Formats: structure tokens, C-alpha cells, sequence
RNA sequence: GGUAACGGAGAAUAAGGGUUCGACUCCGGAGAGGGAGCCUUAGAAACGGCUACCACGUCCAAGGAAGGCAGCAGGCGCGAAACUUAUCCACUGUUGUAUGAGAUAGUGACUAAAAAUAUAGUUGAAUACAAAUGAUUCUUCGAGGAGAGGGCAAGUCUGGUGCCAGCAGCCGCGGUAAUUCCAGCUCUCCUAGUGUAUCUCGUUAUUGCUGCGGUUAAAAAGCUCGUAGUUGGAUCUAGGUUUACCUUGAAUAAAUCAGAGUGCUCAAUACAAGCGCUUGCU
RNA sequence: UACCUGAUUGAUUCUGUCAGCGCGAUAUGCUCAAGUAAAAGAUUAAGCCAUGCAUGCGAUUCAUUGAAAUUGCGUAC
């Protein structure tokens, strides 16, 4: 059992304090390699360079292939996978063109049959992926 | 310098987004007080809100604190002049008995359609907003405004508006030219 | 399969359909109003 | 347009009386501050010229419309005691022509590089 | 040692107990590219003061002479990320002509309140202002974003495609009869807003003091001794010297939060105002 | 308003997390009748800055009311 006492405040702040980092919370948002080790350091979108165009295999129990492109982010030059959400989208994508990047939707991990990539693109040349997708706007 | 201005906000939307029970219930109170948007509703309940909770937080305390007397006679007060408690039913175990229908009867909007000014209750908010209603010698164009138990009977035309003596309005002025 | 070059497939083959016209819908009060009134509300079947 | 005059204080001390002046128009438009200043002065039996409106906003829809006024005992006192603005605006003074602030600035500091008499020359 | 650390007043969330944050208008501290040294002074280790070195610039007729926007406005870089090289001391203040302090107008879907699309624009006046602008009084003419299997409100309608293209936060849709893709038509939610990404709080009794769990789901040290720490039996006036603790006061900046009053036309706000009759009272 | 719902199984009850759901901050997509208040180069680069402004006003008046200059005061707010 948890002490007691009227006089065990002590105890009780510190073993608090030295249990809260055996929670993945905690320790995730106060280890203090997060800014080095997140792609974005800590942003919700980043801009990068589109280096190549790739295609994901999907897991199982489906079958297709998810059109991915590899880019290498302008803040720090780290390579990473990014999706590009919609049909046919990624015509509209080029290489060597400056991208938008943003997260998947679940902080860091993949998102359904996608294995491995956590982020998806926003815009490309400066122009909305939605807005082309839609026909509202047009390749600069 | 400038200093923080101060902003409140007079809304809280409902935890669960798709329910058909509240979804029936509020556009139901849109229905028959003519309403703008879900907003409009949700406006009222959270005012009705702070009254039942700090009528409750009164009744926690007892019957002669010094606060209970002071804060209840003042919330009582303020209910009374708007005509939302009945001037009889004095305490706050009966201000813990009221409904957003109560708050949006005292609304401009109803009342004007009420005593006739108006025939629907869009046409009183029309009315309202164009500017053919006035208070106590007061155009008042916020169908929202309420009306205290003083200005429930002196609530007429405007003294401008061609409903209420004044120059034809357009079509008129178009026809005549 | 999936080969990467087949890209925008399904939206290339799709016939393309144009759209209708109506009445300006009633905005604001007046839309509220007509579905107060009115009241599956997409029964097709 | 009924003037009515509230709030009247007498300030000695400053030769003047300062009073909130109330106008009802309704129909008509915000009453000009000339015809207030005539009705003002009758009511104090007065000259029209030392009579200063000011601060006169219009309620909505008509009718009510709220502002102030000072009563000055005479001209000498009143342009004496007061702004030139609002001397300006009622005809009382004239405005002065001046060149505007970023000219002047740098007037200014070009004269500062000069020594001597020369300062006023520079320009 | 680390801090993606200026402290506080406070902010977000919010049964209660809390968790997180707080560069930022008020208070205190520190700095003026990095250090160091000093003159003047009541007050400075001042930088819109000087002196040197370091880094980086500017003009030279090559002998020399200079610079410090983390002030306002602008420019370049950096980035996901942020405005006009505009008008004035009329306002609050500085000892009061001077005040990029301060006040105005510009850009401004940060944001907060109130509201039109059914039953706005436009003309000349006044007003306002330091001049304006804009509102306020008069007068001329005169609807979009997500969705439609479940969670979760809403189609087993039609056409294309056949595990492809794609959708899908999660569970899952698609293999030639798809309510889930691409479209048309219809509906649903909210609505001048509505979606996406990252993060904080709730949800979460999944950090548990209130208040978790440890036979088998993660978790009792192989066992014992033992210092610090924590915790320690009953017992002194019932009847007929110290502490700890509790009660009540004192000392305790505003702004913010709660809250009293007060038809800014309501509200968010603001701190006003309401009465006679004029020389006014509260 | 002291609240939950979907997902491990042929089905069941649990542990447990993931996801949903409400608010707020920042960025951003699409879109925006008129108005009223109003934040706004903090985050990274206390990085670098063209050009304008941001600190000036009793004694001494042989200039033409008061210039110039010497004083004094302020520029430590």
C-alpha cells in the first residue's frame, strides 16, 4: 500500500514524480530529444523537395498500390515519406518542386493500410493539392 | 500601453454532435420562436445555465448567510424586471424550475408578432430589422433585445416608419413618380 | 496491379456528366423555416 | 428642436458655465451647431459668440441627441481659455498655414549639421 | 548537469482534488552585435554618451573619416508562421514648446459580441475630428465548407471502374450487381463560416492525496539483518513550560476571474449616470 | 451536465490501449452582406539592415519681436 502518514508528503511527491516517467505521455512530451528527433521539430507542416516518386505496397487484407513521394525537408534536410491524398494527384506532383508537407492524423504513427509513412502533402508550387484535386486552380 | 480587452463568449455547443433527441428538441424551439441558427439556441441555454448554477451555489448555503441574502435577491431581481420568474414564486428553489422557453418568450421577435404588431414571426423580425418597431421612443433593431416587465406595454411602431406615420416607402414613392 | 503509372485510372475513364440549375436556395431564417416546415428524409428505396 | 440645458455648472475660476446641451430633432437632421449656439445665447441672454457647442453625436433613428456647451462671460475670456481649434471652427480665430510634421522634422535636423547663423539660411 | 527557463499578476481546461502554459500591454529584473573600461552627474558602468579589442559593414581624391533599428515604418534573410518607409500633439502623460511615448486613420476570416439574403449600394447636408475617414442623424436614385456502412445526423437511386484507381482518424470498403472509390441527383450537420495538421486540458480512477493495480491479464525483491525516512499500546479533574493544530482579527497594487448597480438601442463591453427647469440637487 | 461510444472473439466477460467526442493555441485549405471592438516578425536568426523620422526647452540680446551663441535644465524617465 501507498504510505499513509501525515509527514510522507515528500515520499508521495517523489515517488510521483519518478513513476510519471514510466508513462509513454510524459516521457514522449519531456525526454527532450523530441525536437531532434521529430522531422518537423515540433511544426505541424514543413516545406520540403520532392526527391523521387515512390509506390507503397498495402497491407493486407487490401491490395493497391499508394502513390508516396520522397522529400527532404528545407528546415533541417531530413528525408521522409509523405502521401498524396486523392485520385490521380500525383500527376500534379513533380520532381525537384517545392511541397507542403503536413502529419498523418495520428501524431507520428502510419494511418490505415499505409505502412511506415506519417505524413501526407498539403500543397505543391505553392498551389492547394484540394484546389487542383477540385479544378478550382491550375499548375503555375 | 494599451492594455488586454476584455471578450466573453456566450455559447457552448453540445458535447455530443448527433443526437435526434436534441436535434428534434432544438429545432423544434427554432420552430416556433423564429430562430437564426442552432447558435441562437444555444445562446439561451447557456444563459439559462449560469442562472441555475449560481442559484444552486446560493442554495448550497444556507437560509441567512450573508452572501445567499445578498447574491439570491439580486438574481431574483434581475428575473423579475425581465419577466422570466413569477413576481409570487420568491427563492431560488424555484429559480431551479425554469426553461429556455421562458427566456425566449421575452424576446423582441416574439413579442412583437404576440401583440399583433406583426402576423408571423418572421414578419416581426423583418419588421424589426428594417426598422418599423420602436420602445418606450427608442427604434430598436435587435430582434434579440429583451423586454423588461416596464417596456412589455410600451412597445409600438416607430413614429417614422409608413406603418407608423412617415414618408411612403419605396414601391410607394416609385408607383406615385 | 499496381504499378505507379496508372495513376488517375478511374477519374480519366469516368464519363463526364454535367450539372443542373435551382432556385437560389432560401439562406439564413428562411431555410430553417422550410425545414421546420417540411418535418428516411433520403428514402430512395 | 427642443435645446434643453442640464448639468449647468458656473466656473468662476475659468469666467465660463458649462452645461449638457440636449437637442430633439426628429425628422430633421442633427441640428448645425450654429442654430444651437443661437438658441443657446437666447436662452442665456447672451451674444451668439460666446457660446461654444461642442460634442454633439446623434442617437439613432432620429429625436435625441446629446452635447456641450460652455457659457463665456465674454470674447476675451473665451479667447483666452480655450483651444485654437475650437476657435477656428466657430470663426472666432484663424487657422495658422504650417508646414507638416515630416518637413518640419527634417528642417530640423538639417539645421543641426549647421553652426553659426547659417541655420536659419539652410532650408 | 539539462532546460526549445526571465519571475509574478495571470491564461487554457475545467464536479471536487488537479494538469498544462505564462516571449507578450501591469509590477520587478536584464540587454542594447560580443566583451571590457570610463567621462558627465543627484542619478549611468548610459550605448538614438565616449574609449579600446573582437566580428561585420560604409565613404575616400587612399592621406584619412566613420557605424550599431532587441524605438516607429520599411528591406533582406529565416522559416509553417506575423501589417503602412501615412496624419497629428486635438487625447492621456512627461517640470510644458517638443514628444513614431500617446492619439488617429491604413493591412488585418487571430478572436469576441450583435446580425441580411427575404415578407447592400448611391447623392448632397449636418455631425465628428487637430484635419480627415468611418459610424450616427436627414435627403437623391436604387452561401459555403465538410459528410451520407457503424461510432454519428443523413441513399442498400443511377452511370463508370473490377483488390485497379482510390477511399478510410478506428472498424473496414474495392476481385464485373460497390448504400464506403470516381461522378449525376438527392439528402444530413453547422452555417459567413466550415475543414485539415501539431500541441494543451477534459475524456482518464489509462499517474490514482481525494483515487488505480501487483495469484493467472504488466507488476511482491530468493531470503533475512539494518542506518536515514515513515509510523508507533494504555494511562493523570471526572462528577455531583513549550510546540503542532483550530477560531477570530491585522498587514496584504491595479488589470483579469467571481460579483452589486447602471436599456452603451441588445450583447461582448464601458463605468457610467438619473432628476428638475436655466444661477441646481443628488 | 460529477456522461461516454466503436475496435481483439465463432460467441462471452475482463485487462488494456487505439480511435471517436468537447474546448483552446498556432499554421493552413476552400469560402466570406454591410457594420462595431480588436491581436498581429515572440517561437527560427538577441540574425543583418538602405532610407526617413524617434530629444529638446529661466539668465546673457549693439542680429533682423526675438535669430545666433554662452549658460542652466532635461536627455538615467
Amino acid at each position: 500500500g501507498k504510505p499513509k502518514g501525515l509527514c510522507t508528503a515528500r515520499k508521495l511527491k517523489t515517488h510521483r514524480q519518478e513513476q510519471r516517467w514510466n508513462d509513454k505521455r510524459y516521457k514522449k512530451a519531456h525526454i527532450g530529444t523530441r525536437w531532434k528527433s521529430n522531422p518537423f521539430g515540433g511544426a505541424s507542416h514543413a516545406k520540403g523537395i520532392v526527391l523521387e516518386k515512390i509506390g507503397v505496397e498495402a497491407k493486407q487484407p487490401n491490395s493497391a498500390i499508394r502513390k508516396c513521394v520522397r522529400v527532404q525537408l528545407i528546415k533541417n534536410g531530413k528525408k521522409i515519406t509523405a502521401f498524396v491524398p486523392n485520385d490521380g494527384c500525383l500527376n500534379f506532383v513533380e520532381e525537384n518542386d517545392e511541397v507542403l508537407v503536413s502529419g498523418f492524423g495520428r501524431s507520428g504513427h502510419a494511418v490505415g493500410d499505409i505502412p511506415g509513412v506519417r505524413f501526407k502533402i498539403v500543397k505543391v508550387a505553392n498551389t492547394s493539392l484540394i484546389a487542383l484535386f477540385k479544378g478550382k486552380k491550375e499548375r503555375p | 500601453a494599451r492594455l488586454k480587452t476584455v471578450q466573453s463568449k456566450v455559447t457552448k455547443s453540445p458535447r455530443r454532435p448527433f443526437e435526434k433527441e436534441r436535434l428534434d428538441q432544438e429545432l423544434k424551439l427554432i420552430g416556433t420562436f423564429g430562430l437564426k441558427n442552432k447558435r441562437e439556441v444555444w445562446r439561451v441555454k447557456y444563459t439559462l445555465a449560469k442562472v441555475r448554477k449560481a442559484a444552486r451555489e446560493l442554495l448550497t448555503l444556507e437560509d441567512k448567510d450573508p452572501k445567499r441574502l445578498f447574491e439570491g435577491n439580486a438574481l431574483l431581481r434581475r428575473l423579475v424586471k425581465i419577466g422570466v420568474l413569477d413576481e409570487t414564486k420568491m427563492k431560488l428553489d424555484y429559480v431551479l424550475g425554469l426553461k429556455v422557453e421562458d427566456f425566449l418568450e421575452r424576446r423582441l421577435q416574439t413579442q412583437v408578432f404576440k401583440l399583433g404588431l406583426a402576423k408571423s414571426i418572421h414578419h416581426a423580425r423583418i419588421l424589426i430589422k428594417q426598422h418599423h418597431i420602436r420602445v418606450r421612443r427608442q427604434v430598436v433593431d435587435v430582434p434579440s433585445f429583451i423586454v423588461r416587465l416596464d417596456s412589455q406595454k410600451h412597445i409600438d411602431f416607430s413614429l417614422q416608419s409608413p406603418y407608423g406615420g412617415g414618408r411612403p416607402g419605396r414601391v410607394k414613392r416609385r408607383t406615385l413618380r | 496491379h499496381g504499378s505507379l503509372a496508372r495513376a488517375g485510372k478511374v477519374r480519366a475513364q469516368t464519363p463526364k456528366v454535367d450539372k443542373q440549375d435551382k432556385k437560389k436556395k432560401k439562406r439564413g431564417r428562411a431555410f430553417r423555416r422550410v425545414q421546420y416546415t417540411r418535418r428516411g428524409p433520403n428514402s430512395n428505396s | 428642436v427642443t435645446i434643453r440645458t442640464r448639468k449647468v455648472l458656473t466656473n468662476k475660476l475659468l469666467y465660463r458655465k458649462q452645461m449638457v446641451v440636449e437637442v430633439i430633432h426628429p425628422g430633421r437632421p442633427t441640428v448645425p451647431k450654429a442654430d444651437i449656439r443661437e438658441k443657446i445665447a437666447k436662452l442665456y441672454k447672451t451674444t451668439p459668440d460666446t457660446v461654444i457647442p461642442f460634442g454633439f453625436e446623434s442617437k439613432i433613428g432620429g429625436g435625441k441627441s446629446k452635447g456641450f456647451a460652455l457659457v463665456y462671460d465674454t470674447i476675451d475670456f473665451a479667447k483666452k481659455f480655450e483651444p485654437k481649434y475650437r476657435l477656428v471652427r466657430m470663426g472666432l480665430a484663424t487657422k495658422v498655414e504650417k508646414p507638416g510634421r515630416k518637413q518640419r522634422k527634417e528642417r530640423k535636423n538639417r539645421q543641426k549639421k549647421v553652426r553659426g547663423t547659417a541655420k536659419a539660411k539652410v532650408s
